[PDB]
């Protein structure tokens, strides 16, 4: 059964997601214009989202039940390692299976595979992240193991230069066994059907598009060119 | 370890 307890932590989290995800997209107005002609002609405006969202997601870590008993350090690994994730699982709220896009709200913040090719990224890592979007979206999850996911990604145990990997871990695993369960008694079949380990996949999922992603990244900040149209927030969090 | 910005969100 779905304890008090289990029940709380998803009521948390659903909480700490409405507080950090604007499905308005109104602050999207304060990022540097993106243009669509040009060489990296993207990059300003969705250096500025993943910006804007690595905030978000700071804020929402912040808020995971057991996080803030982590030292500062421990805390600082698992967001610099995740963040990213973080950010194409929850990219997934406005990713459309009718165009393969992610929509935000107006066709200026609409943005497709060609988008993020003229941000400098190849489809070495763009095409296995439209199919993770899709094979995500076809999970149809309900908000409550969307939010349980991410903060599952966030406390990882075996993300690099992590010190108290045992307290790390006794987080997820309560996080773990919350969703575990929330699905047994909360999720009606055919949909439940393997729905964790599909999850759980997922997240494997990641971290290979984790791996891509920093690989590109760092040629692209490689050139201080592109690594001068970044933000500070990202420079720090991805590596300079 | 070098990260003003992160810690400052965290805190
Ligand atoms: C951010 C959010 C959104 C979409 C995410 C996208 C679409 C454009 C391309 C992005 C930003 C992918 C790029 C591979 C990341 C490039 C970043 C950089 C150039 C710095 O290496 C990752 C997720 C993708 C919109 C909204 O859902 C909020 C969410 O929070």
């Amino acid at each position: 059964k779905l304890s008090e307890e289990q029940q709380h932590i998803i009521a948390i989290l659903l909480d700490a997601h409405h507080k950090t995800y604007d499905p308005t997209y109104a602050d999207f107005r304060d990022f540097r214009p993106p243009v669509r002609m040009s060489p990296l002609s993207m990059l300003p405006h969705l250096a500025d989202l993943v910006s804007y969202s690595i905030q978000k997601v700071i804020g929402f870590a912040k808020m995971i039940p057991g996080f803030r008993d982590l030292t500062s350090d421990d805390q600082i690994v698992l967001l610099k390692s995740s963040a990213i994730e973080v950010i194409m699982l929850r990219s997934n709220q406005s990713f459309t299976m009718d165009d393969m896009s992610w929509d935000c709200g107006s066709q200026d913040y609409k943005y497709d595979v060609t988008d993020v090719s003229k941000a400098g990224h190849t489809l070495e890592l763009i095409e296995p992240l439209i199919k993770f979007q899709v094979g995500l979206k076809k999970l149809n999850l309900h908000e409550e193991e969307h939010v349980l996911l991410m903060a599952i990604c966030i406390v990882s145990p075996d993300r690099p230069g992590v010190q108290d990997a045992k307290l790390v871990e006794a987080i997820q695993d309560r996080l773990s066994n919350t969703l575990q369960t929330y699905i047994r008694c909360r999720h009606p079949p055919p949909g439940s059907h393997q729905l964790y380990a599909k999850m759980i996949q997922k997240l494997a999922d990641l971290r290979s598009l984790n791996e891509e992603h920093s690989k590109q990244y760092r040629s692209l900040s490689f050139q201080p060119e592109n690594s001068m149209k970044l933000t500070p927030l990202v420079l720090e969090v991805f590596g300079n | 370890k070098n990260h003003p910005m992160l810690m400052n969100l965290l805190k």
